[PDB]
DNA sequence: GGGGTTTTGGGG
C-alpha cells in the first residue's frame, strides 16, 4: 500500500473507528504536501487529498512559532503534523465532499510546522480519497456489519408471509407497503445503528482562520 | 462552402468549413482560463490513413480543438462515427499534424449528426427519429441546413459506414493492452467490452472491463456524465491512470476530462471485440474464497426471455409502485439488491409441506408434513438507492407455483433427512449474506408482494 | 496546455 492516508483511514473503519486498535507504526508524524487553503484546504500525502481539521487550540500555537506565516497562503507548500488524530462522525455526504454514505474520518491536528525546503512533488494529481473504488467499497463494508447486526437483533421469530396469501393470487390485491420491513431502532429514516463512539471534539471552521489573519 | 481536411488551405486567413467523422474525443473540461476546452479527432474521405501504405491501419487524422466560455457550448461526443459539421475554423499547423481551431464565443458554430437511425441520446430515452437531416445537438440557438449540404451529409455517412466496417479506425497504436497499464508513466487509453456494470451507489457505476490481452480491470463511472455504458458493449477510455494504491483490484482512475466512446454498428473492431471477449468468472470465485472480498459478485443469472428487460430500483419497486402510472401496469421486473438476512433463519425449515386443496404449508420436522415439497424462503433486501434508509424489503421464494424452483439448482426435498441437500443450501446461505454478494433476479408480483422467479444461482 | 486538471468539489 503506497498511499499512507487509504492505509489509516481503511485501517480506521477495520478497526470500529476506534483509533487505539490502529496499529502504533501508523502513530508516526505525517509529512504531506498542502494543495488547497481556501475556500478549502486539502492536504496530500501524494495520491489523494483530505480535509484535516484544526483546533482553535492548535492554530494559536502556529501563529506563536511561526509568527505572521499565513496559513491561507500555505498553499503548495509542504506541512508536518507532529500530532494527530483520526475520528469518525455521521455526516450528510450531499453537504460534505470528503466523506462517504454519511460517514466521516476526520484528521484531527494539534500541532504542525511548515518545512519551505518542498516544491511541487506529488506523484500524479490528487483525488478525493472518499471517491476512491476500494475505499468506498471498505466504508460499504462497515455499514454492512453494522446492518447485518442490527437486524438479527431487531427483527425476530421468522415472521414469514403466509403462502395463502400467494397461493391464487387473482382475486387478491394487495399494497407493496407490506414487504417494507424496519431494519433497527427507527429515529427516522436514517439508518444509524452504529456502534462506534463518535467524535466530539470542537474544530476551527476554515473560514474562522481566514478572517481571524 | 465546405472544405476537405486534405485540401483545406494551410495559409488563407479566411476561415474554413467543413463536414467530417469523429473518431476520438475528450469530454468538454474546465481549465482556470475560465475557458471549455474539447478537444477530437476528425476524418473524411481525404485524410484517414497514415498516407504511408494500407499496412499502417494506423488511422491519420486531423485534430480539432473547440473553445468556449461555458460547458453547454462544446459538444459531447459518447460516440464514435458520428458526423460533426464546423463553422469558421482557423487552420493552423501543430506538431506535424493539421489542427481545426475554433471559438464558439466568438464566430465558431458546429453541429452533430447521427450516421446511424438513432443517437446515442435518442437511444437511451426510447425515442423514435426518422429525421435524417435533422442535427441532434448544435452549438447555439438556431441550425440551418440547405438542400446542397444533403448531398454530402448522406454520402459522408455511407463513407463512415464503409470507413469503420472495413477498417478497425481506432489502430493498435491509439491504445494500452490492460496487461502494459503499470508499465506506463501515466496517461493511457483503453479499448474494452463491458463485462459487468455494478451500481456501487446513487451517482457512480462500477464497470469490470477485459480487453484481448486478457487483463480485467475496473473503474469508476459517473452516472450523469457517462449513461451510455452497457453490458456487452466494447467502448473506449479516452483518458485513463493506473491506480497504483489499489491492492485488491486492478483499477483505471479517470479524469474529468476523460471519456468513454462507444462505436458505431458497422465498426469492424467492436464487432470483433465483441464477440472474441468472453468472462471468465475467475475473479468472482476467487474473491469468494475470501473473508472480506472488495469485489462485486452477481450470484444470480437471468432467464434469457428477460435478458432485455430493463432494471427497476428496489425504492420505486417498493415506494413508487402504487403511485406511479407506469409501474402499476406492469407486474413483472427485474432488480438488483443483496440479502441481509434470510428467514427462516434455520436452513432445514426451507423446504415445507405443502396442501394443494388446502393453501396451507407445514413442518417436515417430525415428517408429519405430508404435502408437496416447496420452499418457503423469504429474503429481507437492501438496495443502492435504499441504502442510507433503515428499511429492508420483503422479496419471496415461494416455489408452490412452480416460480422459482430451479433457484438453488437443487430440487426441494426434506432437508431434515436429505443431508446432501442441506449442506448445498447451508452453503448458498452463507454465501447470500455475505458482503459485496449480489442478486439479479426477475419478481413476479402477487398480492402486494415480489416472487423471485426464472432466475437461478451460478456458483 | 492542443494528450488536457475545474469546483459544479459525484458531467465540467
Amino acid at each position: 500500500q503506497q498511499s499512507a492516508f487509504k492505509q489509516l483511514y481503511t485501517e480506521l473503519f477495520n478497526n470500529e473507528g476506534d483509533f487505539s486498535k490502529v496499529s502504533s507504526n501508523l502513530k508516526k508524524p505525517l509529512k504531506c504536501y498542502v494543495k488547497e487553503s481556501y475556500p478549502h484546504f486539502l492536504v496530500t500525502d501524494g495520491y489523494f487529498f483530505v480535509a484535516p481539521y484544526f483546533t482553535k487550540e492548535a492554530v494559536n500555537e502556529f501563529h506563536a512559532k511561526f509568527p505572521n506565516v499565513n496559513i491561507v497562503d500555505l498553499t503548495d507548500k509542504v506541512i508536518v503534523i507532529n500530532n494527530w488524530s483520526l475520528e469518525l462522525r455521521r455526516v450528510n455526504s450531499a453537504e460534505v465532499f470528503t466523506s462517504y454514505a454519511n460517514l466521516e474520518a476526520r484528521l484531527i491536528v494539534h500541532s504542525f510546522k511548515p518545512n519551505l525546503q518542498e516544491r511541487l512533488n506529488p506523484t500524479r494529481y490528487p483525488v478525493n480519497l472518499f471517491r476512491d473504488d476500494e475505499f468506498k467499497t471498505t466504508i460499504q463494508h462497515f455499514r454492512h456489519t453494522a446492518l447485518q447486526a442490527a437486524i438479527n437483533k431487531t427483527v425476530k421469530g421468522d415472521n414469514l408471509v403466509d403462502i395463502s396469501k400467494v397461493a391464487d393470487a387473482a382475486g387478491k390485491k394487495g399494497k407493496v407497503d407490506a414487504g417494507i420491513v424496519k431494519a433497527s431502532a427507527s429515529k427516522g429514516d436514517e439508518f444509524s445503528d452504529f456502534s462506534f463512539k463518535e467524535g466530539n471534539t470542537a474544530t476551527l471552521k476554515i473560514a474562522d482562520i481566514f478572517v481571524q489573519e | 462552402e465546405y472544405v476537405e481536411l486534405a485540401k483545406a488551405s494551410l495559409t488563407s486567413a479566411q476561415p474554413q468549413h467543413f463536414y467530417a467523422v469523429v473518431i476520438d474525443a475528450t469530454f468538454p473540461y474546465k481549465t482556470n482560463q475560465e475557458r471549455y476546452i474539447c478537444s477530437l479527432k476528425i476524418v473524411d474521405p481525404t485524410l484517414y490513413l497514415k498516407q504511408q501504405k494500407g499496412a499502417g491501419d494506423a488511422s491519420d487524422y486531423a485534430t480539432l480543438v473547440l473553445y468556449a466560455k461555458r460547458f453547454e457550448d462544446l459538444p459531447i461526443i459518447h460516440r464514435a462515427g458520428d458526423i460533426i459539421r464546423v463553422h469558421r475554423a482557423t487552420l493552423r499547423l501543430y506538431n506535424g499534424q493539421r489542427q481545426f481551431n475554433a471559438n464558439v464565443f466568438y464566430s465558431s458554430s458546429w453541429a452533430l449528426f447521427s450516421t446511424d437511425k438513432r443517437s446515442v441520446t435518442q437511444e437511451i430515452n426510447n425515442q423514435d427519429a426518422v429525421s435524417d437531416t435533422t442535427p441532434f445537438s448544435f452549438s447555439s440557438k438556431h441550425a440551418t441546413i440547405e438542400k446542397n449540404e444533403i448531398s454530402i451529409l448522406q454520402n459522408l455517412r455511407k463513407w463512415a459506414n464503409q470507413y469503420f466496417s472495413s477498417y478497425s479506425v481506432i489502430s493498435s497504436d491509439m491504445y494500452t493492452a490492460l496487461n502494459k497499464a503499470q508499465a506506463q508513466k501515466g496517461d493511457f487509453d483503453v479499448v474494452a467490452k463491458i463485462l459487468q456494470v455494478h451500481e456501487l451507489d446513487e451517482y457512480t457505476n462500477e464497470l469490470k472491463l477485459k480487453d484481448a490481452s486478457g487483463q480485467v480491470f475496473y473503474t469508476l463511472s459517473l452516472k450523469l456524465k457517462f449513461p451510455h455504458v452497457r453490458t456487452g458493449e466494447v467502448v473506449r477510455i479516452r483518458s485513463a491512470t493506473y491506480d497504483e494504491t489499489s491492492t485488491q483490484k486492478k483499477v483505471l482512475i479517470l479524469s474529468h476530462y476523460s471519456n468513454i466512446i462507444t462505436f458505431i454498428q458497422s465498426s469492424k473492431l467492436a464487432k470483433e471485440l465483441r464477440a472474441k471477449i468472453q468472462d471468465d468468472h475467475s475473479v468472482e470465485v476467487a474473491s469468494l474464497k475470501k473473508n472480506v472480498s472488495l469485489n462485486a459478485v452477481v450470484l444470480t443469472e437471468v432467464d434469457k426471455k428477460h435478458a432485455a428487460l430493463p432494471s427497476t430500483s428496489l425504492q420505486d419497486l417498493f415506494h413508487h409502485a402504487d403511485s406511479d402510472k407506469e409501474l402499476q401496469a406492469q407486474d413483472t421486473f427485474r432488480t438488483q439488491f443483496y440479502v441481509t438476512k434470510i428467514e427462516p433463519s434455520d436452513v432445514k425449515e426451507w423446504v415445507k409441506g405443502y396442501d394443494r386443496k388446502t393453501k396451507k404449508s407445514s413442518s417436515l420436522k417430525g415428517a408429519s408434513g405430508k404435502g408437496d415439497n416447496i420452499f418457503q424462503v423469504q429474503f429481507l433486501v437492501k438496495d443502492a438507492s435504499t441504502q442510507l434508509n433503515n428499511n429492508t424489503y420483503r422479496v419471496l421464494l415461494y416455489t408452490q407455483d412452480g416460480l422459482g424452483a430451479n433457484f438453488f439448482n437443487v430440487k426441494a426435498d426434506n432437508l431434515h433427512k436429505n443431508a446432501d441437500a442441506r449442506k448445498k443450501l447451508e452453503d448458498s446461505a452463507e454465501l447470500l449474506t455475505k458482503f459485496n454478494s449480489y442478486v439479479d433476479a426477475v419478481v413476479e408480483r402477487r398480492n402486494g408482494f415480489y416472487l423471485i422467479k426464472d432466475t437461478k444461482l451460478i456458483y
